[PDB]
This record gives structure tokens, C-alpha cells and sequence, in this order.
């Protein structure tokens, strides 16, 4: 057992942990970008009538009366998870490391080398 | 107050609070802006709605991380 | 999909999927909030502690049941509870899933209409059914007729049942149930020296009735027994030492349920309202009433319970009649059991109460057709 | 292997300073810089630094072994360098859990020996006598059949 | 910035930044003018020696103590001891550090208010807080429940508390500690020839009683030995010569805690005070307290208290409890390091009362919300 490659292991381990981080980042804007795209059509702006832009105006005010029942719906769904996620985080922070908060320390420091100046 | 209130709030939000607009009431361009306002509020809410559904997914992988680690010290 | 198949009760709610034995999580159905300062900082102190965990800390909470008799008194606490059920103790989010809630009979019809619209519109459920709790009870027995007598914590009710139809004139609903059998043992004890008066030592007193108490056969014998002899008197050991003796407190505590008087109210025991229920029905019916008297729920498991009954019908009903009393050993889950086969069952499939029926009646729908 | 060599390479005067109270301690000059491993630790734990008797035990069951008592500068410079406790906060929990999850895709509570695996072959690092069963060893403490984020600290704590 | 965690204690003022492992500063709470009438010129003799330096000179001293037992009596020698630790011990200004003092349980409020006054007019710091001795002793010992038993060298005080919540109702303070006993081995000491009178042979009387004094197991089998064999007696020498044997004044001067009837208190020992603090708690959590007595301050570092606390306790307690003592070798500093892994939290971070609620409200801010 040799101490030299815990190193070399440890950063190749964190490099391919940032890789994988961003291409899920990546990979989730895509997916979010292709979501909205099929869930939010894009605008027509070519040559449209005055009445045109009156008619789909109001088709896209009712999808936005549709889509912010949704997202308030979804928002308050995400503001409950996270409340909850969090008090269950800390829940089992006090269960383990509840222990390991006091033992959080800088000791031993200042006093092993100020003794005999008196 | 069971959550009443809380019931109160939804509605108000999803039918009052919420942007409420009239828009098929402006001149051409005036329309065309507003519908542009809207397509992007839209554009982005969506984006957080996304956004939302991933952290559930984070959520739920916590959820599933402290149960594994109380069955196994409990 | 699945249904979701809860089961409020009062002071054990039991919850779980359609289909199984068992419910999957049964838990004290309590809500206590701290009382005293709390010193230390960052603990992770919450504002209220629900289920089970609040009977780990019960030492420092103020324990208060959201559910009386029956009814609902404490909307935001019940509505604490069902988020609890749901989230943690099955981990189902309830948008995809329907609800079979059971409700005593009798009860206000507001409760019943406030459950409907809570369901629908805090947890946003798809579908969800109010069940008698008696005709589940009567379902897990695998019979089709019979007087059920089902004696919860809260709420004791006796619904007698011929051929599938439910006769709505002879339900005797009494008020007597575990609750004040609990409250009149710790008013009892205290003849010995032991007083409980926190609100977290009911539970003390509740583990007490649970394990020690016993219904006696004949009760003048046994008293004239346990001043005597000392064979009864069993010890048991309290949260902290100082074992307690209970000597004739074991089966004075659930005679009340025979004799009602000692706790002051006026009404017949529960050997003698099933008797009466019996008698409001139709003369040609009561042989099979009386040969299919079932019993079911929580407070019906004291030891000796099922002999009683039956010898105290015996002397009231006709000396022909066959007087039989069925106890299944799975008493406590009966109507959860009861309410997963019907749940399960594909003719029941269509009288769940649909969103959009809700959305076009209002709550109202559920004293409608869909009942 | 090559951190806190290369660390010697570029010394710095903060280290160099403790590097002459133990030099001039042991050797008191025109000397080969022996410095025995057990000196060295004994020394190590005299001069105030960090008594960690482990490192001590680790360096005379590893130095030495020649029977002549020398130190190369190199390792002995590693070996007071690493005594010391050199790694910066292991990067961030939040962060190795989000980088775990990431290689977790089982996603069951924990992490299995097989995807611990693959992100190590996915490293591309060399195979030695601490790896196949000294991971194996060092991470079943309680033998639970699984490497999870808890256990895969346990293993190799403090990530850099 | 980092915290100034003072700690004005009685007898020992302990002091040092936050964020450290033991106090940085520790020097006897001492003020003494000199008493006679000083001939030689230009020596440089001061008009009050404090601290530490007071200890080299006592012998034409007078040291008085400027707190009695917790309270504050003399609030210009308390000022002057506050202005040497910050200027001469520790040198950092406090206009650029907070400060977070600590008190005993039970204390007069115009104490604690004067203190804030104090350091928010004279010394100017930015922002104080003031908390209680017992929760800091709890924070070391890395516990979160727990009943402590802080015997200082002013007042002995237990506090117990459960899961973070403090139970105001159950705190008993008693004041016998360290320096009565110092008194009462001062006062039975001359039953064998040694007369000490001197404020400053108080001080030899302490050494005495901190190198020599232990705590006996049983009271009896040790008075009835001590009386007939002599392998007890344990010689110590003065200051200046002449030897001195103590006999079976060994464990008489710590025994005083166990019976204060020798220094005629009437109240109960520190044996039986914790089991009444203990019975005033709720049924549910004694079996946690039992457990996890914990012991702090300076005077229960008599060796040999863990052993015969627990003997006595575990004679008074039920049978079946487990009792168990914690006796942290670091005794002595307990509540310094407690109060600075509490200063280091960042969750506290903003629970100091800044100096601008300060002006806004006067110095009763210290009863509101910000304890
Ligand atoms: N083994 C038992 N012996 C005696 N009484 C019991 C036993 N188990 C439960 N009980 C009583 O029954 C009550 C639980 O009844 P339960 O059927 O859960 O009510 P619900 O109908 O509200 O679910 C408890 O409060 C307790 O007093
Ligand atoms: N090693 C010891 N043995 C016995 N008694 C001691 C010892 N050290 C201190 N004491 C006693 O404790 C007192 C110091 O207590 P301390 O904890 O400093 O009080 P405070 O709570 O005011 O800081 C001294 O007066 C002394 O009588
Ligand atoms: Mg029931
Ligand atoms: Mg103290």
C-alpha cells in the first residue's frame, strides 16, 4: 500500500466528477430548452394581420392564465418539498452530527509554545 | 383555520394575484408587445417549472439517501 | 394505479395501499406542540410534532388529539396529520392516487363535506370515497349479513346489516369507547395513591389499560375475589421504576363499557344496545342477526370480552335462538382490511367521486348519489 | 506521488524554517541527513508539531528498511510535509454529494462496489498494492456489501 | 471579527478568544489596596494591584473579592477587573470585538442590567450577550440533554435540560460552594493549632484545601479509620516552614456539600438537591436526566466526587435506572469552552444585541427577546 497515488486519485476523481456536474448541467438545458419549446410554441410574426395578432394574443393569454395556475401550483409543490427537505436535512443533522458540532475546534495552538515566558 | 386561508391564498393567486391581463385591447404594435410580454413570461416561468420538477428529483434522491441511512442505523 | 386506502379513526390512524393484509403504517394520531423556553440553539427544534415521533418527546409536548368522537374539532391539526401520512409514512405523492377515507355513522355532515374539499383541494387527490367504517368490518369478515358492533377509541356504533342492505333505522350509536375507559382508570387509580394528570401521562395510563385490563365473566364474583384472596393483583413497571399494583382496578375499568353508569352516563351497555338494535329490525331477520353478531375495532380485544357478550345476549335473547359472537384475531385492522377488499374489488370500480363531479356540484356531491 | 514531491521541488520558506530546526536537531552539520525514522518521529513529536503516533508507525514500518537508518531528503521532506495535514476542506459536501449522485445512478440510498469501480477505471490511474482489496478493505468497516457517499468518504476522506 | 468569550466566574476570571481550545487568560478576581504606610520614595507603588499581581504581593495587601456569591457587590473593583483582563491579559481593545459574558442562574436583574450599562458606556463594545453558566457547561460536553450540577466557587447551581428545552421550574440554586468551604477548613484547622485570620492566609487555606482535601467515599468507615491508624495524615509546607499535618480534616472540609448541616445551611446536600431537580421534571424524561449527570465547575475536581455522588444518588434513585456521571477531565474549564464553541456558531451570529437596540431601548434589552 503506497501513499503516492491517493493524490493523482483523489483529483482524476474530482475532474471526473466536474465533467460529469457540467454535462448534466448541459444536458438539462437542453432538455429544459426542447420542453419549453413543445410546451411554449414559439411567436409567428410574419405578415400577421392585425386581427391575427389580436386572435393569437388572446390564445396565448389564455395559456397564460393556464400555465400560471400551473406554476403556482408547481411552485408552491416545490416550496413545501424544499421547507420540508430542509427540516428533514436538519433532523438528520442533529441525529448524527449533532454530536460533531461542539467537537468542531481549533485547539492545541496558542498554549503548547506560550508557557515558560512567564 | 385548517388552511382556509391558505385555500384563499391559491385562488387568489392562480385567479387574482396572478398577471391578470387584458390584451386584446392595444393598437398593432402595442398588441404585438404585449403578446411578446407574454410569450416570454411564459418562455421563462416554464424554464423555472422545469427547474422545479429537477429539484424534486434532487429532493426525492435526498428523500431516498436519509431512509436508506436510517434503515441501516435504525 | 393503486388507491390509497386511509383510515382517519381516532387515536390510531391506519393507512396504506389497496390489496394487502396489513397497513402499511399505523401511528398515534396526536399533534403536541413544545412548551417550555428551549435554551439551546440550532437543535433543529420544530414547531410540532406529529405521529409517532411526538410519542418519543412526549416529555416536553402538550399532546392534543385533533379528533373528539367521531368528529373533526381541529381542522389545521387533522390537516397536519394527512400531510404527514401522506408524505412520510408512505412516501406517495397524492396527485396520482385515490383516497377511501372512513367516517363513523351519524356524524355531522359538515365534517364529512370539509374532508371532501380538503382531499380535493389542498392535496389535490383524483378521486376519493367515504365509507361507513362498519360495512368494511363487515366486509373483512368474508359474511354478507350480521349486526356489527364496532367499539373504536372514539365513537362506539352498531350497524346491523341483512343481505348486503343496511337498515338505517337501527343504528345505535353510543359515545362510549376507548377514550373514556382510559379516563376513568386514571380517575380510578388514584384510589391507590398514583396520580396521572399531564396530558402526556394518558399515555401511561393507556399502555396501563392496554396490558394489564381484563373483562370479567361475572363481576360481583370477581369483586367478592379480589377483596380476598390477592391472586389478581399484577404489577407493572412506569417510564421511570416505581412499579404500581393494580389490584381490582383490571376489570373494573372496562365494565364501564356494560355498565355506563360508572362514568355517569345514562345509556345501556354494549350488551344491551345490540340487543335493542336487534329488535328494531324485522322479525324475520333477527335469527340471523343473532347467530352473526360480529365484532370488531380497538377497544373489543380486553381479554374475555367475547364470553361476556355472549352469556349477557344469551340471558336477554329468546332461549331457542343459537347466540354466536364472531372475534377474529385480526380485530384491530378489521375495517382497514375490510377497506382494502373494497377497494380492490372491480364492481366498486366506478363509484369513486370523480374531480370534475366535484368541480360541478361543489362538496356537496358527497351526500349525493355518490354517497 | 507527485504533490508533495513536487512541493519539495518548490519549497517554501514557512516549511523551510521547520525543515532546519529538525535538520539542524538531528544533523549538526557535513552530514548525509540520515535522520533515523525513529528519530524522526520521535523528533516529529517532540518539536510540537501534530503527535500522531499512526504517522510515525507508517513511516518506520516504510523507512528505514535498509537497515542503515538514512532518510532520503525527499521522502523525509514528503512524509513532514504530509504529517502535517495538507488538503484543502475536501472540496464541499453539497458538492460531493451532487458529484456522487452523479456517479450514483442506482439511486437506492447507497453506492455499490461497481459504480465505485467504474468511476475509478473512469479516472484512468495506475494499479498498485493499495488498490482492488485495499478499497475492499478500508470501506467495509461494518461490511454492509455497499460503498455509499458516507462510506466513500470513510474510505478515502478529505476529496481534493 | 472574532468574540471575546469573558467569563467573570467568582474566584477566577477566565478569559481568551473564541474559537480556541482552553482560556487564554486565567487569574484569580482579586483587588487589593495596600495597608500600610509605605516609606521609600519613588518606588512606584500603585494605589491597587488586581489580578495576578496581587497573588506575589498579598502580603501587605488586603485582597478583597468583588463578587460575593455571583452577585456583583462593588461594581468599581468589577470594572477595574474587567479594564485589566481586556487591556493587560488578552491587549485587544473593545471597541472592535464582542463580548459574551456569562451568569448564574437565579441572579438579581439590576446585576445583569449594570453589566450591559458597563460594557456598552465604558468599554464600548459592539455588541454583548449574556448567558447562563449551565447551558454553556452543556454545550462542552458535547451533549444536547442532560442535568448539570455546576458547583462553582460562589454558588452551586443545577439546571436540568431535556432535547434543548430548558426547564425554568426545576433549576435549584444553592449557595454553598467553594469558598464556604474554604471558610469552614479555615474554621476547623484550629483545632489542631494553626490559626489563619489573614484575608491574605485565605489564600494558603485555598492551596491547602485544593492539594490536600478529598472526598470520602463512605463518611463513617473514614472518620473510624482516620481515628485509629495515622496513614491519612498528609503534610504540607507553609509558605515560610514549619510543616503542618492534617488529620481527619482531609475529607471533612469537601463533606461539608454532602451535608451542609456543618456550616449550618438547613438545605439539603449536592447529593439530594439533583434528585429533587430531578423529581420536579415531568415522569417521561427522567430516565434521560439519570443518565446523563453531568458535573462542571471548579469544586467538583475533589478526587473521588464521581464515585460517591453516584453511590448516594443511585441509594436515592429507582433501582432498575442506570446512573452515570460524567466527569470530563477538562472540569475546571467547562464553561469556557462551551461558551466558545457557542460564540463560534454561525446560527447564533445574530442573537448579540447590537449597540443600536441598545440605545433605542436602554439597558432592560437584556430581559426582552435578546436574553
Ligand atoms: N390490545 C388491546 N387491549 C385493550 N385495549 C386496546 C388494545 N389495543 C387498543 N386498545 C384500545 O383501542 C384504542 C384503539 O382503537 P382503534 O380501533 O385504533 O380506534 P379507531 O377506530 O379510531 O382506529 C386504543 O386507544 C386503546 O385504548
Ligand atoms: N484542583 C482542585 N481541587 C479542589 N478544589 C479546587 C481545585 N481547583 C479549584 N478548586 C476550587 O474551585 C474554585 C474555583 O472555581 P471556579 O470554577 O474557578 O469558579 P468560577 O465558577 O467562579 O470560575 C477555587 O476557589 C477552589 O476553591
Ligand atoms: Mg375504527
Ligand atoms: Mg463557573
Amino acid at each position: 500500500i503506497s501513499a503516492s497515488r491517493k493524490l493523482q486519485l483523489k483529483t482524476l476523481m474530482l475532474q471526473i466528477a466536474k465533467q460529469e456536474m457540467e454535462r448534466e448541467a448541459e444536458e438539462r438545458r437542453g432538455e429544459k430548452g426542447r420542453v419549453l419549446r413543445t410546451r411554449c410554441q414559439p411567436l409567428e410574426l410574419d405578415g400577421l394581420g392585425f386581427e391575427e395578432l389580436q386572435d393569437l394574443c388572446r390564445q396565448l393569454h389564455a395559456r397564460v392564465d393556464k400555465v400560471d395556475e400551473e406554476r403556482y401550483d408547481v411552485e408552491a409543490k416545490v416550496t413545501k418539498n424544499i421547507t420540508e427537505i430542509a427540516d428533514l436535512t436538519q433532523k438528520i443533522y442533529d441525529l448524527r452530527g449533532k454530536f460533531k458540532r461542539p467537537t468542531l475546534r481549533r485547539v492545541r495552538i496558542s498554549a503548547d509554545a506560550m508557557m515558560q515566558a512567564l | 383555520g385548517k388552511r382556509q386561508t391558505e385555500r384563499e391564498k391559491k385562488k387568489k393567486i392562480l385567479a387574482e394575484r396572478r398577471k391578470v391581463l387584458a390584451i386584446d385591447h392595444l393598437n398593432e404594435d402595442q398588441l404585438r408587445e404585449k403578446a411578446k410580454e407574454l410569450w416570454q413570461s411564459i418562455y421563462n416561468l416554464e424554464a423555472e417549472k422545469f427547474d422545479l420538477q429537477e429539484k424534486f428529483k434532487q429532493q426525492k434522491y435526498e428523500i431516498n439517501v436519509l431512509r436508506n441511512r436510517i434503515n441501516d442505523n435504525q | 394505479t393503486t388507491a390509497l386506502v386511509c383510515d382517519n379513526g381516532s387515536g390510531l390512524v391506519k393507512a396504506g395501499f389497496a390489496g394487502d393484509d396489513a397497513p402499511r403504517a399505523v401511528f398515534p394520531s396526536i399533534v403536541g406542540r413544545p412548551r417550555h423556553q428551549g435554551v439551546m440553539v440550532g437543535m433543529g427544534q420544530k414547531d410540532s410534532y406529529v405521529g409517532d415521533e411526538a410519542q418519543s418527546k412526549r416529555g416536553i409536548l402538550t399532546l392534543k388529539y385533533p379528533i373528539e368522537h367521531g368528529i373533526i374539532t381541529n381542522w389545521d391539526d387533522m390537516e397536519k396529520i394527512w400531510h404527514h401520512t401522506f408524505y412520510n409514512e408512505l412516501r406517495v405523492a397524492p396527485e396520482e392516487h385515490p383516497t377511501l377515507l372512513t367516517e363513523a355513522p351519524l356524524n355531522p355532515k359538515a365534517n364529512r363535506e370539509k374532508m371532501t374539499q380538503i382531499m380535493f383541494e389542498t392535496f389535490n387527490v383524483p378521486a376519493m370515497y367515504v365509507a361507513i367504517q362498519a360495512v368494511l368490518s363487515l366486509y373483512a369478515s368474508g359474511r354478507t349479513t350480521g349486526i356489527v358492533l364496532d367499539s373504536g377509541d372514539g365513537v362506539t356504533h352498531n350497524v346491523p346489516i341483512y343481505e348486503g342492505y343496511a337498515l338505517p333505522h337501527a343504528i345505535m350509536r353510543l359515545d362510549l369507547a376507548g377514550r373514556d375507559l382510559t379516563d376513568y382508570l386514571m380517575k380510578i387509580l388514584t384510589e391507590r395513591g398514583y396520580s396521572f394528570v399531564t396530558t402526556a401521562e394518558r399515555e401511561i395510563v393507556r399502555d396501563i389499560k392496554e396490558k394489564l385490563c381484563y373483562v370479567a365473566l361475572d363481576f360481583e364474583n370477581e369483586m367478592a375475589t379480589a377483596a380476598s384472596s390477592s391472586s389478581l393483583e399484577k404489577s407493572y413497571e412506569l417510564p421511570d421504576g416505581q412499579v404500581i399494583t393494580i389490584g381490582n382496578e383490571r376489570f373494573r375499568c372496562p365494565e364501564t363499557l356494560f355498565q355506563p353508569s360508572f362514568i355517569g352516563m345514562e345509556s345501556a351497555g354494549i350488551h344491551e344496545t345490540t340487543y335493542n338494535s336487534i329488535m328494531k329490525c324485522d322479525i324475520d331477520i333477527r335469527k340471523d342477526l343473532y347467530a352473526n353478531n360480529v365484532l370488531s375495532g380497538g377497544t373489543t380485544m380486553y381479554p374475555g370480552i367475547a364470553d361476556r357478550m355472549q352469556k349477557e345476549i344469551t340471558a336477554l335473547a329468546p332461549s331457542t335462538m343459537k347466540i354466536k359472537i364472531i372475534a377474529p384475531p385480526e380485530r384491530k385492522y378489521s375495517v382497514w382490511i375490510g377497506g382494502s377488499i373494497l377497494a380492490s374489488l372491480s364492481t366498486f370500480q366506478q363509484m369513486w367521486i370523480s374531480k370534475q363531479e366535484y368541480d360541478e356540484a361543489g362538496p356537496s356531491i358527497v351526500h349525493r348519489k355518490c354517497f | 506521488d507527485d504533490i508533495y514531491k513536487a512541493a519539495v521541488e518548490q519549497l517554501t520558506e514557512e516549511q523551510k524554517n521547520e525543515f532546519k530546526a529538525a535538520f539542524d536537531i538531528f544533523v549538526l552539520g557535513a552530514e548525509d541527513g540520515c535522520i533515523s525514522t525513529k528519530e524522526l518521529g520521535k523528533v516529529m513529536r517532540m518539536l510540537g508539531q501534530n503527535p500522531t503516533p499512526e504517522e510515525l508507525q507508517e513511516m518506520i514500518d516504510e523507512v528505514d528498511e535498509d537497515g542503515s537508518g538514512t532518510v532520503d531528503f525527499d521522502e523525509f521532506l514528503v512524509m513532514m510535509v504530509r504529517c502535517m495535514k495538507d488538503d484543502s476542506k475536501g472540496k464541499s459536501e453539497e458538492e460531493l454529494s451532487d458529484l456522487f449522485r452523479m456517479f450514483d445512478k442506482n439511486a437506492d440510498g447507497y453506492i455499490d462496489l461497481d459504480e465505485l469501480k467504474m468511476m475509478l477505471q473512469a479516472t484512468g490511474e495506475t494499479i498498485t498494492e493499495d488498490d482492488i482489496e485495499e478499497l475492499m478493505k478500508d470501506g467495509d468497516k461494518n461490511n454492509d456489501g455497499r460503498i455509499d457517499y458516507d462510506e466513500f468518504l470513510e474510505f478515502m476522506k478529505g476529496v481534493e
